[PDB]
């Protein structure tokens, strides 16, 4: 651990209150932790998610007090919420555009991580809980979205529920389990209600958790070494408390992000959105121009990607004497794209930490980017070529990346010159 | 790309359009289209057509109702939502349409106007599914008198009705613009005590 | 430090609208204001007989006196009574004499927001409770002939309502 | 140490069970149940079009089909299918030609459960799609003249329901 | 703090974890926690809270997946629960007679510590925080109530949303806000909704807390005698490890308890609730019998009791100018009964822990018991003296216990003698 | 204080007690009382009264329902609930009441067979809120022929109808008893061994 100076007790109150409970000396430990002087600005998204996860829940409590979950009253009470509650649009389109943020600030949060080495020893905890939370925050946004019953809603939801129905053997009744029965219906939106409600204290928990992982590991930096801990002199300088030092240079960032946030929520409420779930859902048609939301996007791409014609998918349906065909294959690569995200730390064999430091790696890793924006670009492109051939380039590089690439840097790569101490760092 | 009073941070409704827009669609889009999710009462609202209380109530009063309560009729009252609208030969509620089709009244105003002739029972249509809408050219010139003067031209109709839609979908649109200008002017100020603050914080270890 | 207070004091701020905006959604909403006068019909109610009906979420009390609850509510002393005053709209000053209660001139007509004036039951009637008024099932409130507090915890006289005849036949609430 | 095993044993059962109710609620209610046939009148549906019912939470297809419909339907060799199987639930081993599609020995009826087999979306019809039968706009599956699966993720045809003619005029679904 | 031994890794993955979260060592500090070893059968009442915090939230979520928050659906729905819900039946018969085990266990809890002074110093913070949890429960629990939206849910909801209106100056306020308009209606069903699935969350959270404060400040025990902190010996002398001693001892009571509870659920689930709740709400009709739920029926008892006709309260109506009636009155008293509860620490003066050893309390602590069951059961008689005195009786009782008993005794008793320590206790 | 097969732990309900009530109800009753929370199709499920499925569905058959998606009247249809009764002169829904009156069907029974022949329109009852009912006496003998041969006494008829009406109240009775008998022996069961080990572990101790 990191010398620190611990809290000390003085007051009347905080004596008493020190032997029977000390919940001063937490919170303090919280809020002292000592960090390298010398992070940038990417280390605030954590505090923007932190934000997110406390605004959606706050505007969800408070939403719930006026919303529905009955098939036939579901989409009534979002209008109804939107025209009569008090603030009610304005509450609806920050939990709305809320979740946006949220993926817009995990994908930003979670990619300064593969830069900069977040994932790698003693860090691969604090990854763990972040793929968890992360998988959570996903499930968690399918189900609000089914909440307002519009036409994206009832499509989304077949279509999500299909993926478990794709497991051979088992996925039909998973699939009727989830539904509640042969299709998407009141049982349906009931229990996703409740999930709903749920899911975002269980993230919650694992978001403690987090924090407690990366206060026991400390935090990294942008050059990947770590805070000296040979004496108390040392460690000083290479940081500085957390607080007013960093809870100050992160209110401000997330008081700029929040500039465009409500920018967003007062002039653009919609423009994140698809049109098409002001529409009610209606089980005899699934609308022509049907596109996830954005945030998922990118996993869609890979999804679709994974036709018949695919020769990867003909192979393996051929070894798997048919078991594995174009639509399990193209589930398996999408939680797979997911999942080898999760293993990086044991695949990333290079030693050094930080990508600053690695200069084949830095070209890999904004090829890694540009996939994912591309991606989620392409997933809302139509099917017909050219596109899925830009899909499936892009997926190949997600898996070649994880699986191939980082592997090989293992071997291959040389090290530039580190600095040897953070306070070096921070004086240049 | 035709423009509104209300596109734009410091767009507004225009009342008098929204009235007119609300007329064009009490005369004529209301035998095949219902708003559901719209109270007649709104129709009262700051931000709105705006009408006085007892124009609202008038205006309520052409309209049957089953009283759910009872099982007779009554006309309608203030309370209650404008009618659902269906069965054979309708079309689709429109409460929502100006947001729900990001270009929405050019949409509504771009189909209402975009009828050549053709008839494939279908018709040519310059806007919709490409291109063969079901609902016959609903407006033609003079086909509603406003107390406004205002040249009842099909264009002119189309477009005040455009407006009036985009209303019943976002009738808090000005209420949103106008907190929205509030957040961010104080975000902004905000963000630059902070700044400021944290640079303060700062001057002294760098 | 004068940088602290323009900080800590927005910052305040932007909690207070954060809070306010979660607090005010609960209050009532648009389509719940509007509390729109109605009308009943009285000529089917028989006399020692009470007519409820809804309204604004509560029972209105409609009862047509026999003589003797008119005699009864006639006696008593504003002094015997908790709740000296008429708890009428259509009298918004009056004492609570059995004839600053009803409608008519007659003591006939009793008609009362029924929702008892302590914490909202219904009080029962057709002479129920002590003072043959009604009786409050809740907490043990009676209420004397002219629907007047004479025992337990409800502090007020049941309320009288805006009301008024229109027809012989019909009340108009509100 | 044999008590050790019934104890703990015991806790697992305990566990299962509880475990259980909490995974068993979510499993089809009795209401839910219910799966009736129906009766579906044909006697509108023209040439060249589809009516789509709904039954059992999904709609069903069906098409009238056209004379080339009923041609290009039957172009098309076993060998250049995805799908060789009918999908049908009334010739319920049969490859997938044309002629085992669709209920009339004659080629004109295409019923089907307008589902895609992919992930449930439902496909557009009127011959959208590259074989002009059916697109699915969920991710690109295009379904041919007789509702078998040509292009996209998609693994199955379009599936056949339990199904018959009563009257020359009507269907009966299940 | 006791003297324990901490924990030690030895796996390959304990050495691992440990450097990255000693999520490990937090659970076996916990498990391992010295226990005085002279715990009685009072003492397991806090595991069969535990147990019922977790079985009301497990079928409450569950519930929720059938439940509609509709005044028109709200009565059918659970009507449907019932009827065609899988285990549905017995998943509602279990969240709500679970209710029941939850509120004997908190009387039972609550008792067993106002008579061992397990509120006293050091324990007042594991107190206070025993308190609020209390209030939460209370409020969890009347809105659960509310939600079939049967008679008693309705006239329930209206009786206490009245009590706030009750308040001068404010009252009408509050009581709009909680209501959502003018009257008990479905913004009152639909709110109540989401603050009965949130604020369980918040109870455990609370109980988080509980549990910590308690383990900083070591048990109490019977005798109210300390462990010895001298040395590890003599702390050893003293306690067992809560593992496995006392988590047997718990689980052992608490099938017990579990034997009587499913016997309840199992062939009188309706026994301790009222009929009339199956009538479905109407706002025109209050039904004649209406009783509170029978663990608010002490605090109901004391309500009550007070009108005009009691003389403190004409006494206090005419000093206050009108501002005190006994309306107002009535709802100081229910809520005052339960604050001085909240202040027995600051009450009871009497240097002495256990009630063990002290001859005047034990008299005055088994009235109180006594005065608590006998207000349950005047709760359930009706206004008609003779019952009303035996409810003034009772306030009065249940009042002159904290604020006049209790202080007396500090100055007027004499201990019998104590053991000198637990390992002495116990050897008898 | 009558008895029924029912009450008791080891109590079940009489499969053909259930189909005289049934009877009852549906010759006597519903004129004037509903059930609404029963599905026609549970009158078909093991615990009840246990009709095959041709006879459930003949009987909802005599019943009529103005189709939600429709607008047509037509027969009913097992999943169907029954009827939901009420205006001038209707009783309250039935479904519940055995558990909304603990001794419910005592009391639905001692109101049936509690009327002493007076009039006031109330009418003299024994047992209800006393003790005069809006409900004239529903029963007199002979009044319905049970195919299986009971006298049709309206002490009969009263016991009949009020089994038939605990089963709508707790369809699930048998299951809840079942379930009831399962866990509470597995948990005596439990206890023990828990007992067992407790004392295992801390005779060492003591
Ligand atoms: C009956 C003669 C109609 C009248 C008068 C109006 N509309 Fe209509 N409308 C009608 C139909 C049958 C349909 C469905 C069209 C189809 O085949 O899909 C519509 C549709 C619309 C739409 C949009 C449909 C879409 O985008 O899917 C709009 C925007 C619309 N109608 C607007 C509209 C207006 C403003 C009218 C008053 C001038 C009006 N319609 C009249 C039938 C009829
Ligand atoms: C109209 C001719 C009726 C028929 C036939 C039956 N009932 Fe009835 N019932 C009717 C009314 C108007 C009322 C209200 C009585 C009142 O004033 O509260 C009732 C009431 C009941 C009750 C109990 C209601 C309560 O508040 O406790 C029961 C148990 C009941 N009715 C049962 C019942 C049975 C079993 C019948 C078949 C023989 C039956 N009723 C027929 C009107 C009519
Ligand atoms: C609910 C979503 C999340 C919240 C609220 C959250 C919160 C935080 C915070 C406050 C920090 C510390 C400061 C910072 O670097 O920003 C942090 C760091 C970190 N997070 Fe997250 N996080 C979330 C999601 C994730 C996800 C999805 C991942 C990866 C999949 C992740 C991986 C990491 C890593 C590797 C660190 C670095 C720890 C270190 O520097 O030692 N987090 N998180
Ligand atoms: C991680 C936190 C959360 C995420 C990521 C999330 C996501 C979403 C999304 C995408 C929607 C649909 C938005 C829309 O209307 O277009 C939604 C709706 C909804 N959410 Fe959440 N949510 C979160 C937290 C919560 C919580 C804790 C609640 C508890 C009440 C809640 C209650 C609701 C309700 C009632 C709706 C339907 C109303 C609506 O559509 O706006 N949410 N959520
Ligand atoms: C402290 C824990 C809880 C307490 C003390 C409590 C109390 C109650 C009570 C007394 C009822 C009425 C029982 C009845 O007569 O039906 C109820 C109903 C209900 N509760 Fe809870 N509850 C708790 C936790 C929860 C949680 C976490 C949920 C979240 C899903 C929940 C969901 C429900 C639902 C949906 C109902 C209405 C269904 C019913 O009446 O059984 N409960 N609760
Ligand atoms: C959610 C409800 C509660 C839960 C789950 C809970 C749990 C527990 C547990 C497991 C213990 C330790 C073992 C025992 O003494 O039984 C405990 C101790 C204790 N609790 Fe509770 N409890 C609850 C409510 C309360 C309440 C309402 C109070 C007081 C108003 C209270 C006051 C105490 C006290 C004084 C102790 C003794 C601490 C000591 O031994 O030093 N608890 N609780
Ligand atoms: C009961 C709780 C359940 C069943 C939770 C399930 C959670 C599953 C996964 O999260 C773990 C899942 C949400 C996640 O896949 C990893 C997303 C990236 C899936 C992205 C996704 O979205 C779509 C969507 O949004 C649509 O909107 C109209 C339509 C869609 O096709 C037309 C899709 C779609 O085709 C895909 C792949
Ligand atoms: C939005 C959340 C809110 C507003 C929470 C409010 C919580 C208030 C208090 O808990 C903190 C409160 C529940 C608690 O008071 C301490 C209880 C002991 C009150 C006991 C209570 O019950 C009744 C009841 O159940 C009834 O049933 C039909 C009827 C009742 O009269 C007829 C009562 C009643 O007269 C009282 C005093
Ligand atoms: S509410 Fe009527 S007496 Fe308490
Ligand atoms: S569901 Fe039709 S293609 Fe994916």
């Amino acid at each position: 651990g990191i010398p620190h100076d611990h809290y000390e007790p003085k007051t009347g109150f905080e004596r008493w209150l020190h032997r029977r409970l000390p919940i001063v000396s937490l919170v303090y430990d919280t809020l002292m932790i000592p960090t390298p002087k010398n992070l940038n600005w990417w280390w605030i998204w954590g505090i923007v998610l932190a934000f997110c996860l406390v605004l959606q829940i706050a505007t969800g409590i408070v939403l719930v007090m006026h919303y529905t979950p009955h098939v036939d009253l579901a989409f009534a009470s979002v209008e109804h919420i939107m025209r009569d509650v008090n603030g009610g649009y304005m509450l609806r389109y920050l939990h709305a555009n809320g979740a946006s943020l949220f993926f817009l600030a995990v994908y930003i949060h979670i990619f300064r991580g593969l830069y900069y080495g977040s994932y790698k020893a003693p860090r691969e905890v604090t990854w763990i809980v972040g793929m968890l939370i992360y998988l959570m925050m996903m499930g968690t946004a399918f189900m609000g979205y089914v909440l307002p019953w519009g036409q994206m809603s009832f499509w989304g939801a077949t279509v999500i529920t299909g993926l478990f129905g794709a497991i051979p053997g088992v996925g039909e009744a998973i699939q009727t389990w989830l539904l509640g029965g042969p299709a998407v219906d009141n049982p349906t939106l009931n229990r996703f209600f409740s999930l709903h409600y749920l899911l975002p204290f269980v993230i919650a928990a694992l978001v403690v958790v987090h924090i407690w992982a990366f206060h026991t590991t400390g935090n990294n930096n942008p050059t990947g070494v770590e805070v000296r801990r040979g004496s108390k002199e040392e460690a000083k300088k290479d940081t500085l408390p957390f607080w007013p030092y960093f809870v100050i240079k992160d209110l401000f960032a997330l008081a700029v992000v929040l500039v465009v946030f409500f920018a967003i929520v007062g002039f653009m409420p919609n423009y994140l959105g698809h049109p098409d779930n002001y529409i009610e859902a209606n089980p005899l048609v699934t609308p022509a121009h049907i596109v996830p939301e954005w945030y998922f996007l990118p996993f869609y791409a890979i999804l679709r990607a994974f036709t018949a014609d695919v020769w990867v998918v003909m192979l393996v349906n051929w070894l798997s004497f048919g078991i594995i065909d174009a639509k399990f294959f193209g589930v398996i690569a999408m939680f797979g794209a997911i999942l080898v995200m999760a293993l990086v730390p044991w695949l990333d064999t290079s030693r050094v930490r930080s990508g600053q430091y690695r200069p084949l790696f830095k070209w890999w890793f904004w090829l890694l980017a540009v996939d994912f924006v591309v991606l989620m670009w392409v997933g809302a492109m139509p099917a017909e070529g050219i596109y899925p051939y830009i899909a499936l380039a892009g997926s190949a590089y997600w898996f070649a990346y994880f699986l191939i690439i980082l592997p090989l840097l293992g071997i291959i790569e040389k090290p530039d010159a580190m600095p040897q101490t953070i306070e070096e760092d921070f004086n240049a | 790309d035709i423009s509104f009073s209300f596109e734009g941070p410091f767009g507004k409704f225009d009342q008098h359009q929204l009235q007119r827009g609300l007329q064009v669609y009490t005369e004529v889009c209301s035998a095949c289209h219902g708003l559901r999710y719209v109270p007649l009462r709104t129709l009262a609202d700051e931000g709105g057509p705006q009408l006085p209380e007892d124009q609202v109530r008038a205006y309520a009063a052409n309209f049957d109702i089953t009283d759910p309560e009872t099982e007779e009729d009554r006309p309608r009252v203030p309370t209650d939502h404008f009618p659902t609208v269906s069965g054979e030969g309708m079309g689709p509620d429109l409460s929502l349409m100006a947001k729900a089709r990001i270009g929405g009244p050019e949409y509504i105003h771009a189909v209402l106007t975009g009828y050549d002739g053709e008839e494939k029972v279908l018709y040519h249509n310059a806007a919709f599914a490409g291109n063969w809408i079901q609902m016959a050219a609903p407006l033609s010139d003079d086909q509603v008198t406003y107390e406004d003067g205002t040249p009842a031209t099909v264009d002119q109709m189309a477009t005040d009705v455009a407006a009036f839609l985009m209303w019943t979908a976002e009738p808090k649109m000005m209420d949103r613009k106008q907190v929205g200008f509030v957040s961010v002017i104080f975000l902004i100020v905000l963000a630059a005590l902070l700044y400021l603050t944290n640079k303060k914080l700062w001057q002294p270890i760098k | 430090d004068f940088l602290y207070y323009a900080t800590a004091g927005a910052g305040t701020v932007a909690a207070g609208a954060a809070a306010w905006t979660l607090v005010n959604q609960m209050n009532p909403s648009a389509d719940v204001q509007a509390l729109a006068s109605i009308q009943v019909d009285v000529s089917g109610v028989e006399t020692g007989t009470q007519l409820t009906v809804k309204w604004l979420g509560k029972p209105v009390f409609i009862r047509r006196r026999t003589e003797d609850e008119i005699q009864a509510g006639r006696e008593v002393d504003l002094g015997q009574l908790i709740d000296r005053s008429a708890q009428n709209s259509n009298k918004p000053d009056a004492p609570a004499t059995d004839e600053n209660r009803t409608m008519d001139e007659a003591g006939e007509w009793l008609v009362m927001i029924g929702v008892c004036t302590h914490l909202g039951c219904v009080p029962i009637g057709d002479g129920a409770g002590d003072f043959g008024g009604w009786f409050c099932p809740c907490h043990g409130s009676h209420y004397d002939t002219s629907g007047r507090i004479r025992r337990g915890p409800a502090p007020q006289n049941l309320h009288i309502p805006v009301a008024e005849f229109l027809d012989d036949t019909t009340i108009k609430l509100g």
